[PDB]
């Protein structure tokens, strides 16, 4: 199960607390060992 | 490769027949399709079950 929290709260990170929500459920199966993350480039 | 000749007037036993085959299997994943789960009214104010 890969499982995911989230939370959006509006304003170096600052110093506090806040716990977070399950977001979604997903019986996939799928094994991880690794990952990446996407940018949005400037092109305009 | 040869063809089906179907016309309306053969006999039982020529004619086509549509054909469903259903397969299940459950390989390694902790959940996927399964049928409804029936639920009855509520009461309230009583001990039950
Ligand atoms: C994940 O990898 C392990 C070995 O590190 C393997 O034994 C296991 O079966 C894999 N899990 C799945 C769901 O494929």
């Amino acid at each position: 199960y890969f499982k995911i929290y989230s939370k959006h709260t509006p304003i170096d990170l600052p110093q506090g607390f806040s716990a977070l929500e399950p977001l979604v459920d997903l019986p996939i199966g799928i094994n991880i060992t690794r990952f990446q993350t996407l940018l949005a480039l400037h092109r305009s | 490769l040869q063809s089906y000749g179907f016309r309306p007037t053969y006999g039982v036993g020529h004619q086509p027949y549509r054909v469903v085959v259903l397969s299940f299997e459950l390989l390694h994943a902790p959940a996927t399709v399964c049928g409804p789960k029936k639920s009855t009214n509520l009461v309230k104010n009583k001990c039950v079950n």
